[PDB]
């Protein structure tokens, strides 16, 4: 089923590789792993659009776990100041990296632990490995599609668990906020590399899932939206709504790390910007497209580990 | 021929 | 025709943006330019299959330009060690001299009975090296290095050049890129990632099998041999394949199966290095030289690579 | 799926 781990009587291990050639990725298209995937997908980007008008200050849901999911990125947020990164050419992945994953891999299983409530713990290996591979790559010091693929995974497990009821899009709002802004200062601190990257033929070096969130968030109102896809190309109207929308984040965090005349660098964003005359089309658009230039691109999805518990290699 |  | 230059009777300008768009990328591929730089691609790329065991400390070429261009790449070099870093700001810098200097050196360069010929050329060169103020490199740089050494060419300034020239200078050439890249931090312009060729280069790698291509199967190396880290090292001098390889390999980190995903695949596939060159030529004519992202930055005059049909 |  799409949506419940069937907690309890369904067993949890450590995942391992599925994705391993060009078949390998194909089969992986027809997975019961995927259909969850895509369902929860689903679901956050319609809650999203509930949110078009977050609270920019917000700190707690009133569910227990986004609250943990919250308080345990916060943790290995703090993470990245024990591990002050290494000085010459900020070009290439810098190499304090490895040390900061070290030093995560080791108290995860701890974190994760406190976080569920004990009846839980039987799923960590599971989590840990969702959760732990949401921030870049290891040893190739890269970050992208694949690990923002994984942090979504992450929180489609918890909730697989039945421990987000009723979860309104400020939740989804609250917790991916603080997952991009540590991602936003991993990717600059660490100056990572991307992974999965389809350079200037796609959508954003590291993010795919920022745009259908943001775009998801403006879906409903289009026209009396705060700013109008045309728009998001105004450097001065994104800065004022990079806190409320993930969209004008999203851009204004390119718009910091690239040179150049946008259009330049970033032609696909730029051909929508000037395209798409609104953000429900955005939105259908660049979920057709996630399920194509993520979900079933190999270079991209091969780091996706399956268990037994969470995201299965079944068939249908 | 260009990307979009 | 494709080989020479009307001389003087073909007249010169600053060269001026002319693909703009799909539709024009499409016409560009009959535009007399284009021939001109395929018909240098196959010369230097069967030249230098002569050329597999090039002198790796040799400095001059036995003809007059090759080592005044030499010169003229080496007057730039020193420019960068005289602009050090804060892509990396004191790079505008740099390029800011390049053209406060430049057209200047290639005055030298050439017989005063030619200066005409500069505003092109110091247009093409002068942006060999990455852009002004996007602060990246890619092959549209690495091409207009070619169309540089081809407007050379085209006056006929290389009589009887050799692949032992056609290394020599590029050998040079990426001497300084490898730098400006490190020293500058210069990103990747208009690239595939992972499903393009090389973050940066195309044509180290068209050279660099041509040169082992003749022989093959008596090669230093095999084409499945560029995956062992030292046995590429010890060819990076002499080879521009393994030079390139070389460079993925000290630059990114992870295995090489995962983040050069196209080299990989053809080292472990295409089995001779002929064949591997010959790949990688009608492969820089796609994902090079039909792609718009690439070669936009591409600017014609009326003299070297002018924007006209066949 | 993966590039060749
Ligand atoms: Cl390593």
């Amino acid at each position: 089923s799409l949506d419940r781990v069937d907690w309890p009587h369904a067993t949890f291990s450590t995942p391992v590789k599925r994705i391993f050639d060009t078949q390998t990725t194909l089969d992986f298209q027809s997975s019961l792993a995927i259909h969850r995937i895509k369902y929860h997908l689903h679901k956050y980007t319609t809650l999203i659009s509930h949110c078009s008008d977050p609270d920019p200050h917000a700190t707690a849901s009133s569910i227990a776990m986004v609250n943990g999911l919250m308080g345990v990125l916060d943790k290995l947020a703090h993470l990245i100041d024990e591990t002050p990164p290494l000085p010459g050419p900020r070009r290439y992945g810098n190499l304090a990296c490895r040390e900061w994953h070290h030093k995560l891999d080791e108290r995860l299983p701890q974190w994760l632990q406190e976080m569920l409530p004990s009846e839980y713990h039987e799923v960590v290996p599971e989590l840990q490995y969702y959760l732990g591979n949401s921030f870049g790559s290891s040893t190739r010091l890269d970050y992208g599609t694949g690990h923002e693929l994984s942090f979504m995974a992450t929180v489609a497990a918890l909730d697989m668990l039945g421990m987000f009821p009723h979860m309104r899009g400020a939740d989804v709002f609250l917790l991916f906020n603080k997952y991009y802004t540590i991602m936003r200062r991993l990717i600059l601190t660490y100056t990572l590399e991307p992974a999965g990257s389809h350079g200037v033929w796609g959508l954003d070096d590291h993010f795919h899932l920022v745009y259908i969130l943001g775009s998801s968030q403006w879906q409903l109102l289009d026209a009396q939206a705060p700013l109008q896809p045309r728009e998001i190309l105004d450097k001065s109207l994104v800065r004022e709504y990079k806190d409320t929308n993930f969209y004008c984040q999203g851009i204004n965090f390119i718009n910091e790390v690239k040179m150049g005349p946008f259009e330049e660098h970033s032609p696909i964003l730029y051909d929508i910007a000037v395209t798409v005359p609104r953000w429900s089309k955005v939105c259908k658009g660049l979920l057709k497209m996630y399920s194509v230039e993520v979900l079933k691109k190999f270079p991209v999805v091969q780091h996706f580990w399956f268990g037994t518990g969470f995201f299965p290699w079944v068939n249908i | 021929a260009a990307p979009k």
